[PDB]
C-alpha cells in the first residue's frame, strides 16, 4: 500500500567535502558518485568546469 | 604571463654569496630588482649591499665578505620578491599554504610589533611582520623574527 | 523591518499553546517507547527528559523559534513512534557513555587548557 | 532518429495462431532458454587460477605507494610537498628539515593506506618522480595499524619494487 | 649507517630512537622496528665528485624525463664542489 | 621524427555488428502438433 | 581520467584494436541476454504492464533517461542539447511503448546496441591532435616540459598546490548518463575551489517516484520496480 | 482529418476523435477567461495574440496532420493538452494578478554574487 | 510586502537552538572579526578585502601512535568570509558568539617622487641605483 | 581555427534567451526581480520570494514557456548575506529544449511556498533543502530528514557547520550498543590557505566601496 | 584453458550460431602486452612566435552575466524555435 524509502543509509557528505577541496582534488568524487557509470559523472563535471572556464578541449 | 616559453638556450649561474646566520642567499634566483639594496641604504642605514658588475652578470651582493648585520637585517627575507634571500632558521620546514596565520603582538621589545605567528600541526614555524603603519610599519626586528 | 513573516503561531501564547501539546503528546508516549523499544530506563527515567528537553530551551522568546522548535520536536516524535529511530538513537537523549564534566573553575584548570 | 523498440502486432492467419498455441501449450521459447544454457556448458570456462594465474594488468597500474630514489643512491624526495598538497584525501603527512649534508630531506613522509584512493594524483604532482603508486596490490594486512605507512616502510617499498617499478615508469613516461 | 641504541632500538636517518624511559616501545616488542638500511646520507656521500671543465654545469639527475628538472650550477668557488639541489650530485672545476 | 598515437588502421577498423541476431528454428506449430499426437497414437496402440 | 580540459593521458598504443576486437563479440553477448530474457513467458509475465507510468505523470515527476524514453516521451540529452561531439555519431533512441518494466528492459538493450554502434564509429574516426587543452593555467604541462623550461614548472606547482581560478559565476550542465540526466549546479566565487557543487541525480528523482509506481503491486513486484530504475544510492545520498 | 492514430505515442495521452472542436471550444474558453484580466496586463496581451493566432490556424486547416505541423506542438492530442494547461493558468492567474508592480525590492545586495 | 497577517517580532533574532551546537561550543568560544594581514611574503592585496569570523585556537596533542596533530574542536578550521564587518557582527548575534572586531587596517597614502632621488639638498639623495 | 582553446561562443542562443528573458520579465512584473544571461548562454531570473509558486506554474503552464521538468532544486548558503539562504530551481523546457533557472532568497526563519503542487519532483528536494539549510517550506506533505542520521542536531550543509561535525559514534561494549560521543579526530583536517593576493580577472573587478 | 568439432556441433545446434567465429575468451588477436614507444604530437599553441597568450587566454575573456532587466504589437516570444519531431530509423524502425 505504502513503499516509503529511507535513503541516507549511504549519505557520505560529498558536496560538503567538495568545497573544501580544489577543482582538481575534488574530481575523484564524481567517479564516487555513481559506481556503475564512472566517466560519464567525470565528462559532467568536466563540461560544467570546462563551461566556467571558457575554455574547449582539444578534438581527440 | 605566458604558459610557455621560448627559450631554447643555456641559463645562467652565479656563485652563491654569505652574509651572516639568519639570511640565506641563492642568488642565482634573484630578477636584480635591487629592493634588498634599497632597504639597507635607507631603512636598515648600513650601506653593505649593492651591486657588481654591468649586463647580465651584474651581481647583487656585498663584494667583499661582510655579513649584514643590522637589527633589521631580517626584514629583507621579506623584501625579497623571490627566494634569492630566504630566512635560514624557517629553511625547508614547510610550505606557504599550509601554515595558519594568528596575528599577535610582539613581547620581546617594548615597542609592540604588530606579527603573525605562523604555526602548523600545534607547533610555531616563524614569525612574519603584520603592517601597522604606527607601530612598525611593516618591520619587525631580529630579536622578535 | 521591525515586523516580519510568521511561521505558524501569530503570538507567545500560541506558540506556547504548541509547546503544550507537543509536551501532551511525548507524556503520553515515554511508556509506549519503553515498551516497544525494549528500553532498560524507567518509565519516569524518561518523562523526566522529556521534561528536562523542553526546559532546555526554555529561554527563548522569538514565536517563529518556537513554531520552528515545535516542528522538529514533531518530527522527533514522528521517528519515535514508527520504529525510525532505533535504541541507539534514542538511548543517546541519555549521554551514558559520556564521563561527567566538571563544572567548577579548579578543577578546569587541573584537568586542561580550556575555557 | 528513434526507433518503436515494442511497436509489434502479431500476425492473425491460422498459421501464426496455430505457431503461437503450439508455442504456448508445447513450450518453445523455454527450450531455446534451455538450449542456450546447454551451449555455454559445452563452453569452455572462463575461470583463472589464482593464485597460480593472475588476471592481466598494465604498467600504469595504481597500486601500493612506494619512494623512489636515484640510481646513486639518494633518495628523490625534496619535500616540496606537491602530494601533500594535491592528495584529494589528505592523506600524506610531511615534515621535512634540513640534512646534516645540507639536502632538504623530509623528516617524516607518512602516507595513510587506509585514507588513500589510490588517484594517483601524487605521482603526477612529484616534479622528480619520488613517490609512485607500485605494482603491488596484494598487501592486505591483519592489524589496522600495519596500514599506516611511515617514511621507513615506503621506502622498503621503492627498494623491493623498484626493479617493476623503474620498468613500469621506463614503458610509460613517453605517455604523460 | 644503522647503528643501536643503547636500549636496543635502531635509529633511522631521520635520528629517531625511543627513549627508554618511553612506553612506545612496547609496539615494536614482538616485531621489528622497520628501518631502512640504505641510508641516503652515506649513499650520496661516496659517489665521485665530477671534474667539470666549465664554469658552469647542468644536471638532470640522468636519464631526462626520469631525472629531476635541469638545473645549473655556478662552479666558480674553489674552496667548494657545487652540488646539485635534487639529487645531491657533486661537481667541481679542474683545479680552475 | 613522426608523431606516433594510438590509431585505428588505414582504410578504418572492419563492420560492427549492432542489430538483433535472434535466428529463427523449429518446426511449424501444424508439424509439432502431429508429431504429438502421433506419439500419443503409436503409445496408445 | 576525464578531466576539466580534456584526458589525463593519452591512450596506450594498440589499445583501439583491443575494443574493436571486443565490440566485434559483444554482438552475440548481447544476442544471447536476449535470447534469454526478451521473450521468456516468466520474463514476459514480471515485467510487463508492471510498474506503469504515465507520460505526464513521469514529466512531472522529474523523471529522466529511459523513464522518459521508456514511455514515449522522445527526449535524449546525447541528441536535444549535443555536448562534446555527439553531434557526429549516428545512433537511434529506443523510444519505449508502454512505460512498463519490461518495456524499459527492452529500451536498455536497444540502447546497449546503439551505443555498440557508437563505439564503432568513434573507434573508426579518432583524430590526431592532443590530449588536453594547449593551455598551461587549466592543464598542467608535459612532464617532458615541466622538468625543462621555467614556465611549465611554475604551472605545473601551481596547478598541483592551488589549482586554476575558475572565474566567478554559476552553470547547470547535464549530460545524458546511462542512468538519466545527470548534471552538476556549480558555483563558484573567483577562487581556486568550489562554492556550492550541487548534484542533480536521476536516481534521486526515479526513487522518489517509486511509490507511485509501486501501486496494488505485491512485494515480488516492488522488487521488480526497484531494479528496473536501475537504482544506485551512491548517486541518490550525494 | 484522415485515418485517427491507433495510439499517440507517449501513454496516458489518449487519441482524441475530434480535436478541431475541442481546440476550438478549449480557445475560445482561454479568450473569454483572458477577458476579465485587464488589457494593459502583458499576460492578456501575449495570450490573446498567441490563442487568436492558433485560433485561426486550427480554424484553416481540416487536416489533422498539417495542423499537427503548423501549429508545430508535437501530435494533436499534446495541444488540447497544453491548451487546457493555458487555460488553468489564466483562471489561477486571475488569482495571483501579477501585474500589479513589484511586491518588494531585494534588500540591498542580496544579488550580485562575486562576494 | 508580506500580507499574512504581518506580525511585529522587534525582539532579537536567535537561532542559538535552531542550529545544533552543542552546550560547550556556543558560549565559551570567541570569533575574531577581522580583515586578514597582507602576507608580508609577497606583495599583492587580494586577500585583504573580505572580511573573516574565526574561532580561537584549542588544544591540539599529538597522537601516540603516529604523530599527528589530533584535536577535539570541532570549530578549528571553519573560517567564514564576509563582505562587511556589519554583516559579520550581524551573524555573530545571530549565532550567539561572543566577538571582538578589529577594525580594517589600510596602507596610508604614500608620496613617491623619482626626483627625490636625486635631489640637492635633501638627504633623500640616494648614494647608488 | 583562431581560437582553438577558447570555448566557441552562440549569439543567437544570447538574443533568444534574452528576448525570453525580458518575455518573463513583462509577464509578471510583480515578483521578477531581475533577470540576467550569462556568458555561456543560461537564463536566470530572480524573483521575489512569493512569487515561487505564481512563476513557477507560469512557467510550466504557458504555451511559450512549457517548462514541464524540475530537474534540480537546490539551495546555496552565504552568510554574508541578510537572508543567507538562497534557493534555485533549475527547469527544463522539453519542446523548447531550453534550461532556465529561477532563484529566490530566503533567511533562517522564513518559510516558502511549497512547490510540491506544481512540480510533484519537488517533495522530496524540498525535505533535503530542509535538511542540509533548514529552510522550512510551509504546505508540505511530509517535511523531514532525508539524507541525516535519526536524531541529528544541526543542517550540515550551512557554511557554520564544521565539516566534520560535532558528534561521533562508537560502539561501547559496556552498554553494548552504537553510542555517540563528542567528535575527537585522530588526525585534524589541515586547513590549506591557497588564494593567490594578486587579482585573477579584471572582469569581475567589485568597485570599491 | 579447443573443443572437439563433435562438441562444437552441439554447442553450435543448441545455440543456433556460429560460437567459434566469435568467441568471448581472447586467445591471441589481443595486442601485444609489451609495445613500440610512442611519440606524442603538440598542441595547436607550439609555435616560436605569434604564441602571445592574450589571444589565446579563455579565463580573461568572461564577461559578468549580462542584465536585460532590473528592478532599479509586441509579439511574443520563446527561449527557443520549437523541437522539430524525430524521424523513424531507416536502419531498422521497428524492433
Ligand atoms: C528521552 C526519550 C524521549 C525522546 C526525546 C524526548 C524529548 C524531545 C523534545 C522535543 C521538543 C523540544 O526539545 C522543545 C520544543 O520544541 S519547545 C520547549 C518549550 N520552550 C518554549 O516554549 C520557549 C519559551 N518557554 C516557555 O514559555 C516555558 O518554558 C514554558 C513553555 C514551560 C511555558 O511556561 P509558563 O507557562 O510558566
Ligand atoms: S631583493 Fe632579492 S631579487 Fe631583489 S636585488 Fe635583492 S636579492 Fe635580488
Ligand atoms: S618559487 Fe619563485 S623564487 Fe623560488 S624558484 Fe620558483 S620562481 Fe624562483
Ligand atoms: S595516490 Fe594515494 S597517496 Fe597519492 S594522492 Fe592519491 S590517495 Fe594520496
Ligand atoms: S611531491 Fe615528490 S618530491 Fe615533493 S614532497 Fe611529495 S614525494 Fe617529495
Ligand atoms: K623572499
Ligand atoms: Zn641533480
Amino acid at each position: 500500500r505504502k513503499c516509503d524509502p529511507h535513503i541516507g543509509l549511504l549519505h557520505r557528505g560529498t558536496e560538503k567535502l567538495i568545497e573544501y577541496k580544489t577543482y582538481l582534488q575534488a574530481l575523484p568524487y564524481f567517479d564516487r558518485l555513481d559506481y556503475v557509470s564512472m566517466m560519464c559523472n567525470e565528462q559532467a563535471y568536466s563540461l560544467a568546469v570546462e563551461k566556467l572556464l571558457n575554455i574547449q578541449p582539444p578534438p581527440r | 604571463g605566458s604558459d610557455r616559453s621560448r627559450f631554447l638556450e643555456g641559463k645562467r649561474a652565479v656563485e652563491d654569496k654569505n652574509i651572516g646566520p639568519l639570511v640565506k642567499t641563492i642568488m642565482t634566483r634573484c630578477i636584480q630588482c635591487t629592493r634588498c639594496i634599497r632597504f639597507a641604504s635607507e631603512i636598515a642605514g648600513v650601506d653593505d649591499l649593492g651591486t657588481t658588475g654591468r649586463g647580465n652578470d651584474m651581481q647583487v651582493g656585498t663584494y667583499i665578505e661582510k655579513m649584514f648585520m643590522s637589527e633589521l637585517s631580517g626584514n629583507i627575507i621579506d623584501i625579497c620578491p623571490v627566494g634569492a634571500l630566504t630566512s635560514k632558521p624557517y629553511a625547508f620546514t614547510a610550505r606557504p599554504w599550509e601554515t595558519r596565520k594568528t596575528e599577535s603582538i610582539d613581547v620581546m621589545d617594548a615597542v609592540g610589533s604588530n606579527i603573525v605567528v605562523s604555526t602548523r600541526t600545534g607547533e610555531v614555524m616563524r614569525i612574519l611582520p603584520r603592517m601597522h603603519e604606527d607601530i612598525n610599519e611593516e618591520w619587525i626586528s631580529d630579536k622578535t623574527r | 523591518g521591525t515586523s516580519v513573516k510568521p511561521i505558524f503561531s501569530r503570538d507567545m501564547n500560541e506558540a506556547k499553546r504548541r509547546v503544550r501539546e507537543l509536551y501532551r503528546a511525548w507524556y503520553r508516549e515515554v511508556p509506549n517507547t519503553v515498551h516497544l523499544f525494549q528500553l532498560d530506563i524507567s518509565v519516569k527515567q524518561g518523562r523526566d527528559k522529556v521534561r528536562e528537553m523542553f526546559m532546555k530551551n526554555a529561554h527563548v522568546t522569538d514565536p517563529r523559534v518556537v513554531d520552528l522548535l515545535v516542528i522538529k520536536g514533531k518530527m522527533e516524535l514522528e521517528e519515535t513512534i514508527n520504529v525510525w529511530k532505533q535504541r541507539t538513537h534514542i538511548m543517546r537523549f541519555f549521554h551514558e557513555t559520556e564521563a561527567p564534566r566538571p563544572t567548577d573553575f579548579l578543577s578546569k584548570f587541573y584537568v586542561g587548557h580550556d575555557p | 532518429t528513434y526507433k518503436f523498440v515494442n511497436m509489434r502486432e502479431p500476425s492473425m492467419d491460422m498459421k501464426s495462431v496455430t505457431d503461437r498455441a503450439a508455442q504456448t501449450l508445447l513450450w518453445t521459447e523455454l527450450v531455446r532458454g534451455l538450449g542456450m544454457t546447454l551451449s555455454y556448458l559445452f563452453r569452455e570456462p572462463a575461470t583463472i587460477n589464482y593464485p597460480f594465474e593472475k588476471g592481466p594488468l598494465s604498467p600504469r597500474f595504481r597500486g601500493e605507494h612506494a619512494l623512489r630514489r636515484y640510481p646513486s643512491g639518494e633518495e628523490r624526495c625534496i619535500a616540496c610537498k606537491l602530494c601533500e598538497a594535491v592528495c584529494p584525501a589528505q592523506a600524506i603527512t610531511i615534515e621535512a628539515e634540513p640534512r646534516a649534508d645540507g639536502s632538504r630531506r623530509t623528516t617524516r613522509y607518512d602516507i595513510d593506506m587506509t585514507k588513500c584512493i589510490y588517484c594517483g594524483f601524487c605521482q603526477e604532482a612529484c616534479p622528480v618522480d619520488a613517490i609512485v603508486e607500485g605494482p603491488n596490490f596484494e598487501f592486505s594486512t591483519e592489524t589496522h595499524e600495519e596500514l599506516l605507512y611511515n617514511k621507513e616502510k615506503l621506502l622498503n617499498n621503492g627498494d623491493k619494487w623498484e626493479a617493476e617499478i623503474a620498468a613500469n615508469i621506463q614503458a610509460d613516461y613517453l605517455y604523460r | 649507517g644503522v647503528r643501536t641504541s643503547p636500549t636496543g632500538e635502531k635509529v633511522t636517518h631521520t635520528g629517531q630512537a625511543y627513549d627508554d624511559g618511553d612506553y612506545r616501545r612496547v609496539r615494536f616488542s614482538d616485531r621489528q622496528k622497520e628501518v631502512n638500511e640504505n641510508f641516503a646520507i652515506d649513499l650520496i656521500a661516496e659517489q665521485p665528485v665530477s671534474e667539470v671543465g666549465s664554469r658552469v654545469i647542468s644536471c638532470d639527475g640522468g636519464g631526462g624525463a626520469l631525472g629531476h628538472p635541469r638545473v645549473y650550477i655556478n662552479l666558480d668557488k674553489e674552496t667548494k664542489t657545487g652540488t646539485c639541489g635534487y639529487c645531491g650530485l657533486q661537481f667541481r672545476q679542474p683545479h680552475h | 621524427s613522426k608523431v606516433k598515437q594510438d590509431m585505428p588502421p588505414p582504410g578504418g577498423y572492419g563492420p560492427i555488428d549492432y542489430k538483433r541476431n535472434l535466428p529463427r528454428r523449429g518446426l511449424s506449430g501444424y508439424s509439432m502438433f502431429a508429431v504429438g499426437i502421433g506419439t500419443l497414437l503409436f503409445g496408445y496402440w | 581520467y576525464i578531466r576539466p580540459g580534456g584526458v589525463h593521458q593519452d591512450l596506450p598504443l594498440g589499445l583501439l584494436d583491443d575494443i574493436y576486437e571486443f565490440s566485434k563479440n559483444f554482438s552475440f553477448r548481447i544476442d544471447e541476454l536476449e535470447e534469454m530474457l526478451t521473450n521468456n513467458r516468466i520474463w514476459r509475465n514480471r515485467t510487463v504492464d508492471i510498474g506503469v507510468v504515465t507520460a505526464e505523470d513521469a514529466l512531472n515527476y522529474g523523471f529522466s533517461g529511459v523513464m522518459l524514453r521508456g514511455s514515449g516521451i522522445q527526449w535524449d540529452l546525447r541528441k536535444t542539447q549535443p555536448y562534446d561531439v555527439y553531434d557526429q555519431v549516428e545512433f537511434d533512441v529506443p523510444i519505449g511503448s508502454r512505460g512498463d518494466c519490461y518495456d524499459r528492459y527492452l529500451c536498455r538493450v536497444e540502447e546497449m546496441r546503439q551505443s555498440l554502434r557508437i563505439i564503432s564509429q568513434c573507434l573508426n574516426k579518432m583524430p590526431p591532435g592532443e590530449i588536453k587543452v594547449d593551455d598551461a593555467k587549466v592543464s598542467p604541462p608535459k612532464r617532458a616540459e615541466m622538468k625543462t623550461s621555467m614556465e611549465s614548472l611554475i604551472h605545473h606547482f601551481k596547478l598541483y598546490t592551488e589549482g586554476y581560478q575558475v572565474p566567478p559565476g554559476a552553470t547547470y550542465t547535464a549530460i545524458e548518463a546511462p542512468k538519466g540526466e545527470f548534471g552538476v549546479y556549480l558555483v563558484s566565487d573567483g577562487s581556486s575551489r568550489p562554492y556550492r557543487c550541487k548534484i542533480k541525480a536521476p536516481g534521486f528523482a526515479h526513487l522518489a517516484g517509486l511509490d507511485k509506481m509501486s501501486k496494488g503491486h505485491m512485494l515480488a513486484d516492488v522488487v521488480a520496480i526497484i531494479g528496473t530504475q536501475d537504482i544506485v544510492f551512491g548517486e541518490v545520498d550525494r | 482529418a484522415g485515418l485517427l492514430k491507433k495510439t499517440t505515442g507517449l501513454v496516458g495521452l489518449a487519441v482524441c476523435e475530434t480535436p478541431h472542436e475541442r481546440l476550438k471550444i478549449l480557445y475560445t474558453k482561454i479568450l473569454d477567461v483572458l477577458g476579465q484580466i485587464p488589457k494593459n496586463a502583458a499576460y492578456r496581451k501575449y495570450t490573446e495574440q498567441i490563442t487568436n493566432e492558433k485560433l485561426g490556424m486550427v480554424k484553416a486547416e481540416p487536416d489533422v496532420k498539417k495542423l499537427e505541423e503548423q501549429l508545430q506542438g508535437g501530435q494533436i492530442e499534446e495541444v488540447i493538452l497544453q491548451a487546457e494547461n493555458e487555460l488553468s493558468l489564466a483562471r489561477k492567474m486571475l488569482r495571483w494578478k501579477p501585474w500589479e508592480p513589484l511586491v518588494e525590492e531585494p534588500p540591498a545586495n542580496q544579488w550580485k554574487w562575486p562576494i | 510586502t508580506q500580507d499574512t497577517q504581518l506580525i511585529a517580532v522587534d525582539e532579537k533574532l536567535d537561532i542559538t537552538t535552531l542550529t545544533g551546537v552543542p552546550e560547550e561550543h556556543i558560549k565559551t568560544r570567541k570569533v575574531r572579526i577581522f580583515v586578514p594581514a597582507r602576507n608580508n611574503m609577497q606583495s599583492g592585496v587580494n586577500n585583504t578585502k573580505k572580511w573573516k569570523m574565526e574561532f580561537d585556537t584549542r588544544e591540539r596533542w599529538e597522537n601516540p601512535l603516529m604523530g599527528w596533530s589530533s584535536t577535539a574542536d570541532p570549530l578549528s578550521n571553519l573560517v567564514l568570509t564576509f563582505s562587511t564587518k556589519e554583516d559579520a557582527v550581524a551573524f555573530a548575534e545571530k549565532n550567539g558568539w561572543s566577538f571582538d572586531v578589529e577594525e580594517r587596517k589600510v596602507p596610508k597614502p604614500k608620496s613617491k617622487s623619482y626626483g627625490a632621488n636625486f635631489s640637492w639638498n635633501k638627504r633623500t639623495r640616494v648614494s647608488t641605483k | 581555427d583562431t581560437r582553438p582553446t577558447i570555448r566557441p561562443r552562440n549569439d543567437v542562443v544570447h538574443k533568444q534567451l534574452s528576448a525570453f528573458g525580458q518575455y518573463v520579465a513583462e509577464i509578471l512584473p510583480k515578483y521578477v526581480q531581475q533577470v540576467q544571461v550569462s556568458c555561456f548562454n543560461e537564463l536566470e531570473i530572480f524573483i521575489h520570494p512569493d512569487g515561487v509558486i505564481p512563476v513557477l506554474t507560469f512557467l510550466r503552464d504557458h504555451t511559450n514557456a512549457q517548462f514541464k521538468s524540475l530537474a534540480d532544486l537546490t539551495a546555496v548558503d552565504v552568510p554574508t548575506r541578510q537572508n543567507r539562504f538562497e534557493i534555485v530551481y533549475n527547469l527544463l523546457s522539453l519542446r523548447f529544449n531550453s534550461q532556465i533557472r529561477v532563484k529566490t532568497y530566503t533567511d533562517e526563519l522564513t518559510p516558502i511556498e511549497s512547490s510540491v503542487t506544481v512540480y510533484k519532483a519537488a517533495n522530496w528536494y524540498e525535505r533535503e533543502i530542509w535538511d542540509m539549510f533548514g529552510v522550512f517550506f510551509a504546505n508540505h506533505p511530509d517535511l523531514r530528514r532525508i539524507l541525516t542520521g535519526y536524531g541529528f542536531e544541526g543542517h550540515p550543509f550551512r557554511k557554520d557547520f564544521p565539516l566534520s561535525g560535532y558528534v561521533e559514534l562508537r560502539y561501547d561494549d559496556e552498554v553494548k550498543r552504537v553510542v555517540a560521543e563528542p567528535v575527537e579526530l585522530a588526525q585534524e583536517f589541515r586547513k590549506f590557505d591557497l588564494n593567490s593576493p594578486w587579482e585573477a580577472f579584471p572582469a569581475y573587478r567589485q568597485p570599491p566601496e | 584453458a579447443s573443443a572437439t568439432r563433435v562438441i562444437q556441433l552441439l554447442r553450435n545446434w543448441a545455440s543456433g550460431r556460429d560460437l567459434q567465429a566469435k568467441l568471448q575468451l581472447r586467445y591471441q588477436e589481443i595486442s601485444k602486452r609489451t609495445q613500440p614507444p610512442p611519440k606524442l604530437p603538440v598542441g595547436p599553441s607550439h609555435k616560436l612566435s605569434n604564441n602571445y597568450y592574450c589571444t589565446r587566454d579563455g579565463r580573461r575573456e568572461a564577461m559578468p552575466p549580462s542584465i536585460v532587466m532590473s528592478s532599479q504589437e509586441k509579439k511574443a516570444v520563446t527561449p527557443a524555435p520549437p523541437i522539430k519531431r524525430w524521424e523513424l530509423s531507416k536502419d531498422q524502425p521497428y524492433l
